[PDB]
């Protein structure tokens, strides 16, 4: 199947350092929050 | 990609177009996420200091700078746009444990394998 985009493979965790401070860097971001909202299926 | 030396932990990426006031709290806390480096240095005038203009990171893995780079890359930040780009310089050299690095002590057992397989 072909993707829609282009996008990071590397799924790194968040740490604690990063304060929790809102940083961007492309609106796909929503494709990943999409993945993780999920609460049917 | 630096055939025949394969540098190890050596990971550095030039960070431009970045806030005065931006410190190293900042700056760890932008690529926490994106790839927390282990340690932050940042370029200073010895005739006055105060300001920097250059500053560079060391990452855990060579292969997370992407992010980062890919990421912050024409980001735009405070009204200044980000400009990452991968390094060539190399960290204050310290010849004194490396000693034990001489020669090849480990390679695989002086390859085990030996010359492809029999």
């Amino acid at each position: 199947y072909d993707k829609p985009a282009p996008e990071n493979r590397f799924a790194i965790m968040p740490g604690s350092r990063w304060d929790g401070v809102h940083r961007s860097n492309g609106f796909e971001e929503k494709w990943f929050a999409k993945q993780n909202e999920i609460n049917e299926k | 990609g630096a055939m025949g030396n394969e540098y190890k932990d050596n990971a550095y990426i030039y960070i431009g177009n970045l806030n005065r006031e931006l410190t190293e709290g900042d700056i760890l806390t932008v690529f926490s996420e994106y790839g927390v480096p282990v340690d932050v240095i940042l370029s200073r005038d010895e005739n006055t200091g105060e300001s920097q203009g250059f500053a560079y990171l060391k990452y855990e893995d060579q292969r997370s700078t992407i992010l980062a780079v890919d990421n912050l890359n024409g980001f735009k930040i405070g009204g200044r746009a980000l400009k990452i780009d991968h390094t060539f310089y190399r960290p204050k050299r310290s010849l004194q444990k490396y000693y034990e690095a001489v020669k090849e002590e480990l390679d695989r057992d002086i390859v085990s394998k030996n010359n492809a397989e029999k």
